[PDB]
């Protein structure tokens, strides 16, 4: 009588034109319970804008297969998706999240295995910004946009991204779960770690942590673990747990995380020679835990914080004399040391060769520029309009009965 | 700034021209952008993502990696010792030439805020002048030159109106 390809193609023009859309993401997510690519070929010459929406079933479903249809020929697939979210953009990507959020996922486990996975960070990139509505939006799509960042070792698209805060996720027919707001927490704190952002850091790996469960699991293990090492860099003591934590944590995650707790009780004594003990004795754990190069980071903090300390002691300290303490190994080191704090700007300090010594001075700033002010007025825009945000979410849970 | 938009305008590129692996000659152009504006930390990542076949082919990444690495270490005489040794006639030539004022413009930033009385021995070897010509430029600024030591002594209204009305109701 007649294909049945051709009446799967017009059955998505019906949900596009009525107020119920619901009912469309179930249709692109089955496609008629096919699975060919003559779809794709007829939205050409019978779509509205360019595609239509049938466009993201078809090569979404092609990508559970993980393998290449015929000849190395893989190049097709991935920039078929690209003309899909730059040119025809789409209308209906509110309604239609639960396949909208699934196609960015197939996509990144297709792209691992052959070749690089680079193209899809930047298609993720512009599908990203639809969603938001120049406030910052958060959802599935931006939690597996930190991965892409993870295995492509380039933190430049990850800039504009998380430089502002987030908040008030992207909901209409269920978009979210609860392994997603985990995994952006711990993905996001690695980025601060390395881009020498501490301030930033503590803050991320903090939610991840306060997340209440009913057991243990990977990505809660091992953000209590880096949590004691960004707060040893910062300060010399582990910050304390809010309220609202955890219990797993205090019983089950603190007990098995014994080598991290012993580090920062060393710490705290400010000795270069018993901390080299730690590192070779617990090199087994840190190994199995995924944890080299993290630690690293804490056995030149302690040289600088043994300079920064003897600041608020000493004045003009003999340069033969800071080798002892610090523990440097002649003087010649020392210069050298001192130098590297200059450049990034962790302290303010000037060497007088003339007499052999070195002096530490502060920062000679009141505070009184101008430039001060304006700073105080651009931070001060944000919350007036954090405020008003509040104000919103207020009279919405009034107007719902309560008990 | 300047060199600041041909960092944005090249990883538009590379995320949207390549599908899988991308260009030895748009490698370089990032490499060296990363390196100007003293950026170790985005120019290490960036090396690791290229994959070892590219740097065994092409020999022109490896000579703009090698004058990163003293940057790491944060070595003045180590600088100029890897820029004149392998250079690249396309679009690093332009780049690399900014590179060589950069290293001279972070010591004088470095000594001047850090060495209160630097040798007139050890100078010479941070800016890249020789020492006939280090003690002559800085007598002009303004720095003093000791003599038989070999010692260089460097050195409104709307934004109130609304918080008011905001607080209020």
């Amino acid at each position: 009588m007649a294909s049945a390809l051709e009446q799967f193609v017009n059955s998505v023009r019906q949900l596009s034109a009525q107020g119920q859309m619901t009912q469309l993401c179930e249709l692109i997510n089955k496609s008629g319970e096919l699975l060919a690519k003559n779809l794709s070929h007829l939205d050409t010459v019978l779509g509205a804008l360019d595609v239509q929406e049938h466009s993201l079933g078809v090569l979404a479903v092609l990508f559970v297969k993980f393998s290449m249809p015929s000849v190395p020929d893989f190049e097709t697939l991935f920039s078929q998706v690209q003309l899909f979210i730059s040119t025809c953009n789409g209308e209906h990507i509110r309604y239609a999240t639960d396949t909208f959020a699934g196609l960015c996922h197939q996509l990144t486990n297709a792209l691992v295995e052959r070749k690089q996975p680079l193209r899809g960070i930047g298609i993720l990139k512009q599908a990203i910004d639809k969603m938001q509505m120049n406030t910052n939006q958060l959802t599935s799509i931006h939690a597996d946009l930190c991965q892409l960042c993870l295995l492509a070792k380039c933190f430049k698209p990850a800039l504009p991204y998380l430089d502002v805060d987030m908040m008030d996720i992207c909901k209409e027919n269920g978009a979210y779960d609860a392994k997603h707001f985990l995994c952006y927490y711990y993905y996001g704190g690695m980025i601060y770690t390395g881009l020498k952002n501490f301030e930033r850091a503590l803050y991320f790996y903090e939610q991840a942590i306060t997340t209440p469960a009913m057991a243990v699991s990977h990505i809660m293990l091992e953000s209590y673990k880096k949590y004691i090492l960004v707060s040893l860099i910062l300060l010399g003591k582990v910050q304390q747990l809010p309220k609202y934590t955890s219990q797993i944590v205090g019983r089950f995650i603190k007990p098995l995380s014994n080598a991290y707790h012993e580090l920062a009780q060393v710490y705290s004594t400010n000795n270069p020679s018993e901390l080299r003990n730690l590192v070779n004795k617990h090199s087994e754990t840190f190994t199995r835990d995924n944890n080299m190069g993290l630690v690293k980071q804490c056995l030149s903090s302690l040289y600088k914080k043994n300079i920064q300390r003897l600041t608020k002691t000493f004045l003009t300290l003999s340069l033969q004399d800071m080798a002892s303490r610090v523990q440097l190994s002649g003087p010649q080191e020392a210069e050298k040391y001192v130098l590297h704090m200059i450049e990034d700007g962790e302290i303010f300090a000037s060497i007088n060769q003339k007499d052999g010594m070195v002096s530490f001075h502060d920062n000679p700033e009141k505070y009184n520029n101008p430039a001060m002010l304006h700073n105080i007025d651009q931070e001060m825009l944000k919350c007036i309009e954090l405020d008003e945000r509040l104000k919103a979410m207020d009279q919405e849970i009034t107007v719902n009965p309560q008990f | 700034f300047s060199f600041k938009k041909l960092l944005d305008q090249c990883e538009n590129q590379e995320l949207e021209a390549p599908g899988g692996i991308a260009t030895p000659p748009v490698y370089g152009q990032l490499l060296a952008l990363y390196l100007l504006h003293n950026d170790m930390n985005n120019a290490r990542y960036l090396w690791k993502r290229i994959p070892p076949a590219i740097k065994s082919a092409n020999s022109e990444l490896g000579g703009i990696w090698s004058v990163g690495q003293r940057i790491w270490q944060r070595d003045f005489p180590g600088i100029y010792t890897t820029i004149n040794a392998h250079q690249w006639s396309e679009t690093v030539q332009p780049i690399m030439e900014a590179l060589r004022d950069a290293t001279r413009r972070r010591a004088f930033a470095l000594v001047s805020q850090a060495y209160t009385s630097i040798i007139a021995d050890d100078f010479a070897a941070f800016v890249g002048l020789p020492v006939e010509e280090a003690v002559k430029g800085i007598l002009e600024q303004g720095w003093q030159a000791d003599s038989t030591t070999r010692m260089v002594l460097p050195r409104q209204l709307a934004r109130l109106t609304d918080y008011v009305a905001f607080l209020e109701n």
